[PDB]
């Protein structure tokens, strides 16, 4: 129903927001009022119905169709957390069968031979998932990275992972935000996160910087690093500069990190790092300028373009085969479930707001 | 290929196989014939079957010291990692005698660190499996820095996790 | 940005004195868009973690969410001083007699508007000011401007042994 | 002797100051058989547990195993200094060229001591300071022998608000 005036933070304050399509509304001023103030013509829909604040303010997070629907999925919602912060999420314990299936193979081949062609996303996901399910979360919001839960042993886990299919799998600030707070969401009721990583980087633009995606972007980093709850990531394929930072890497405290013979994990694209490298190298001869670079750049990425560097450092525990994804999770998860870590003592954190 | 996905799985199956024979077949011998078993075949000895999973699979040092880095092989030298005895969390390193002699390294020690690390965090105990000539003396003091850490590892966790010495 | 800042001078234990006039906020179909429910949330939730001393002051205009917002009583401040010139309502004279008096003023069409504008002048005389919030303690006091000094002084030597904390917590879930 | 005495000033909170100048460990079947493996890891269990301030000055030998007991950086001191004279090392430049320089020596009997010296003076040239350490940030820095006071002093300042823990436990479990 409508959620006006200073009545929508109280909502705001709380960790998920379900709203229903076309009959529920939330706005701090009114229409009539901008009108008078600014001059423009809005309908209580556009300002701020549900499919609005399900994909263009980042507020809320579920546009059911129906009350019936929307109150079935909160039910699902609390399905996945603990009554309250001081015990685990509530688990119907079941022994996983870790021989490769069919479907754990299909994995080998998700990947395309082209750097460009995208995959789905989701498909990896759910096939480490109990029963394939994934229950996702603002879906509508920020598609370019995805967020949610399933369940691993039927033990609930959270996740989070890039999405090849929008924006190649760009971060940017939305997507930032919206996997921050689901981060921190998670942490604090004590669910395990899952993240599975293929960042090329930040969109580019202007309007980033400008909009803040220094302290924006920061969000993500400060909530992965904050977590003490188990953190096991697996890079399927393009981790790139700050980005790999970003998406739970071992250096901001995960457990374990593993990457596919697919990743990709370099400080830059080969082409902006051996322009910078071999600047002078590619200078000289301005005979044959290109097919030089063509090559250097071939190099670059043949010797680097890869986890193998990664791996040489630990900053991976593990290059493995797609297909094991599966088995490397729950066997994970198993011994990561008694992990037990802490922050300085202090009030609260500083987090970028 | 290797461009292709396929490929690049093909070269991760070359890597794991040239990694989990790190020795030469002649060191393997030697050691066969002193009567001792190999870093993998105590590990398989100890963890409940199917239970060891690998960390550090492919680390490699970064010396150059007295052509050190004419050599690099995955591993460097010690075996890491986790698994089940009866099945109760158990976290595992064991050293390699085949490589290098044993000695201890720089990336060698940092893999005994992780798995410590892991031990103390996951609250499991540790089992080290030793069979070491010494310090990788070619390293200078990196070696003894890895020695270092991994001392003051064992003294905050006395009394924390349970710490054996499979000394072999 | 005040957000933020009170939240950083909480963590490190310094108090934070606050002045009051605000009418509301910003309109505008750009501001929803852009988030304002979630973004607005942060200073409420700032405010209302803080453990601190707070000390407010409400120098003239504080309506709607807008008063809850800025360090009010409700969140948790300790001491709420307000001026002779605070107006502390739910909204406007205006928009709160078109909500109010909506039918008795549709009634005559003859006469719509200086009834109208008399309803607002009648409304402002007898709710823009503090003394309802005074009447249920929302504000400690209503004080002379010129002893705001004195308060604050006096306010923060009593409060500076203050002693809360909330719930435990691994930390909180603030609006991102 | 030492591992006792850090042990007590430790827990009643006082600070170490530990100059190194050690060459290794006594040689001799006696240590050995008398337990020297689980009596001298007293020394290292000391210092790792110990949260107290520690400050180390390597004035000459701190070579192999003893450089780690000594109070180094890896075992958790806090500031590590050395003088020009400071020679870290794994072993011994003539016990190390014996390792690493067995087959290039052991080629021509003809001429086998001469570059056997020659090597060893070399690799003492090159390894038997403190510069490599320097290097991996072992010792936080190359000082003055005459430096050493003005170090102490002002690492003491800061290091007095020192606070660290080691994990929850009834007790440890040193060698005894």
């Amino acid at each position: 129903g409508p959620c006006a005036g200073g009545a929508v933070y109280s909502p705001a304050i709380t960790d998920f927001t379900v709203m229903v399509d076309q009959t529920s509304h939330m706005f701090i001023t009114g229409p009539d009022v901008i009108k008078t103030v600014t001059g423009e013509d809005v309908g209580f829909e556009e300002l701020g119905g549900a499919r609005t604040h399900n994909s263009t303010s980042g507020v809320a997070h579920h546009m059911a169709g129906d009350e019936k629907d929307a109150v079935e999925y909160v039910k699902q919602l609390l399905s996945y957390l603990p009554s309250n912060n001081l015990s685990e999420p509530p688990a119907f314990p079941e022994e996983a069968d870790l021989a490769v299936t069919d479907e754990d193979a299909e994995l080998d081949t998700i990947v395309p031979d082209s750097a460009n062609q995208p995959y789905d996303m989701h498909s990896v996901i759910e096939h480490v998932l109990d029963d394939a399910e994934f229950f996702e979360t603002q879906p509508l919001f920020a598609p370019n990275i995805l967020t949610g839960f399933g369940r691993v042993e039927g033990r609930p886990v959270g996740i989070v992972a890039n999405q090849p299919m929008q924006f190649a799998g760009c971060l940017d600030i939305t997507a930032s935000e919206k996997a921050a707070r689901f981060v921190r969401t998670c942490d604090a009721f004590n669910v395990p996160v899952l993240t599975f990583v293929d960042v090329p980087g930040f969109l580019p633009g202007v309007d980033q910087e400008h909009d803040g995606i220094i302290r924006r972007g920061a969000k993500l980093i400060f909530a992965y690093a904050e977590a003490t709850v188990p953190l096991i990531t697996v890079i399927t394929r393009k981790a790139f500069g700050g980005a790999y930072d970003v998406m739970g890497s071992k250096h901001l405290g995960a457990d374990l990190n593993l990457a596919w013979p697919t990743a990709q994990i370099a400080v830059m694209g080969a082409q902006g790092a051996v322009n910078i490298l071999h600047r002078r190298t590619i200078a000289d001869a301005g005979d044959d300028a290109e097919a030089t670079r063509a090559r250097l750049i071939q190099e670059y990425e043949d010797a680097l373009l890869n986890p193998y560097t990664a791996a040489e450092r630990g900053y991976v525990d593990a290059v493995i085969m797609p297909s094991d994804t599966r088995r490397h999770i729950v066997r994970g998860l198993r011994q990561l479930r008694t992990k037990r870590e802490s922050l300085p003592p202090k009030k609260h954190g500083n987090i970028p707001l | 290929d290797i461009h292709t996905t396929a490929g690049k799985l093909a070269d991760l199956r070359r890597r794991i196989e040239e990694a989990t024979h790190a020795g030469s077949a002649r060191a393997v011998e030697k050691q066969h014939a002193k009567g001792k078993l190999t870093a993998r075949e105590r590990i398989d000895l100890l963890l409940d079957e199917g239970s060891f999973v690998e960390l550090d699979e492919f680390a490699r040092h970064r010396s150059t010291n007295f052509g050190l880095d004419a050599n690099r092989p995955y591993g460097d030298g010690v075996v890491t990692g986790y698994g089940t005895v009866d099945g109760r969390p158990v976290a595992v390193f064991s050293q390699d005698f085949t490589v290098f002699g044993g000695a201890l390294g720089e990336v060698y020690g940092q893999k005994i660190v992780k798995v410590m690390d892991f031990a103390l965090k996951t609250g499991c105990p540790v089992v080290g499996i030793n069979d070491s000539g010494g310090a990788r003396i070619q390293e200078g003091v990196a070696s003894l820095g890895a020695y270092g850490e991994i001392f003051r590892r064992n003294t905050h966790a006395s009394g924390v996790i349970p710490q054996i010495s499979l000394v072999v």
